[PDB]
RNA sequence: GAAUCUCUUUGCCUUUUGGCUUAGAUCAAGUGUAGUAUCUGUUCUUGUAACAACUGAAAUGACCUAGGCUC
RNA sequence: GUAUGUCUAAAUGCUCUUAUUUACUAACAAAAU
RNA sequence: UAAGUGAUCUAGAAAG
């Protein structure tokens, strides 16, 4: 498990984590992949998690996308990926309360 | 505390095949470990110039790839892997197969060998 | 040291994948020999 | 580089730090003497 | 004679460099050696009539000092 | 000797697969009769 | 006529 990413999701790690979750509700938003489609989260703390973690990618995008060698192509296929987070946290914003 | 360490704490109740069941549950869920491009580190023997700005990436130089598995094995039971890697100048990925029908590589729209 | 790529399992110019790739290729060859020859028999029987 | 040769050296004092250092710890406490 | 500006040469300028070590080591190797870590799919989610009762909800804004009626 | 750095506003249970590993690390060391 | 007594080092952990 060399490069710390093993160790992270080693088993015993995951089996900690679990534990934190079941008792005194830590979870790691980061750690898990956000939701497709939003409205499979009852909870009102998890969806205000999940736009934050959103956000934080929108702006981790948004600091690279003006990087010096601007011609390039991934710069061009971020402002697709921008544009798709963007959407993802309006989404996110929805109406229920 | 020590890379040798023998044994590793658990809990006072550590199920094993319980926690081992639990991890597997929340491994659907989980960002790394349910993702493609695993990292790696790796020295290029093929030995070749990076098809954007020409930087002529020589053999045996050291550099932080992804390696990915090719689903399309070769012949039948003996897999064959794309090991990405970037131009030290221009940040373009090239990457390349391991192709083991002539104990060799084969380059991948990243380079050409030379 | 030098050649690090020798320290690896996906090098298939390491000799352990190396010899994988020769048994794999064996059998296969075997097994292909084997239909062949039935195959010919085959076609002469035609 | 950085592989760099030098300048001048130094000497900066700071507030003592209360470390028992093994050398330090007593030892010869007489001092010796000549005979005049 | 004095003021200034432009060019050339000399002086002054990075007419080129901020360590040491076995030129630091090697342009070679079925490697060996030590360590560190766990996985594959497939699925569960009665109508009709009569009698008794109500005729209508929600939004924010217009009055008065969160509350009270009207539109 | 398993490098490192920047980046952070305050669906539920179910089971089935194994005589393995898309395993990763190379800082460590390098010869014949 | 007399052999064959005794001398007994060590001893693992980290980092590199
Ligand atoms: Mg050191």
């Amino acid at each position: 498990m060399s490069r710390n990413v093993d160790k992270a999701n080693s088993v015993l790690v995951r089996f900690q984590e679990q534990q934190a979750e079941s008792a005194g509700g830590y979870k790691d938003y980061s750690r898990y992949q956000r939701p497709r489609n939003v409205s499979k989260v009852k909870s009102i703390k998890e969806a205000n998690e999940w736009k934050r973690q959103v956000s934080k990618e929108i702006k981790q995008k948004s600091t690279r996308i003006y990087d010096p060698s601007l011609n390039e192509m991934q710069i061009a296929e971020l402002n697709d990926e921008l544009n798709n987070l963007f959407k993802e946290w309006k989404r996110w914003q929805w109406h229920i309360d | 505390s020590e890379r040798k360490a023998i044994n590793k704490y658990y809990p006072p109740d550590y199920n094993p095949l319980e926690a081992e069941k639990l991890s597997r549950k929340m491994a659907k869920k989980l960002k790394t470990m349910n993702k493609s491009h695993a990292s790696i580190r790796l020295m290029t023997p093929f030995s070749m110039r990076c098809l954007e700005c020409n930087e002529y990436i020589p053999k045996s130089r050291k550099f932080n790839g992804k390696k990915e598995l090719l689903k399309e094995k070769y012949l039948d039971s003996i897999k064959i892997y794309r090991l990405t890697i970037s131009c030290p100048r221009c940040a373009n990925s090239i990457a390349f197969r391991t192709d083991p029908g002539n104990s060799d590589y084969v380059m991948e729209v990243g380079g050409v060998r030379n | 040291s030098g050649d690090l790529n020798l320290l690896k399992s996906w090098n298939p110019k390491l000799m352990k994948n190396r010899k994988k790739v020769w048994e794999t290729e064996q059998d296969l060859i075997t097994e292909q020999q084997k239909l062949n020859t039935r195959l010919k028999e085959i076609e002469k029987e035609r | 580089p950085q592989l760099e040769a030098r300048s001048g050296a130094k000497a900066a004092a700071y507030t003592p730090t209360g470390i028992e250092h093994a050398r330090l710890l007593p030892g010869h406490t007489t001092l010796k003497y000549r005979k005049f």
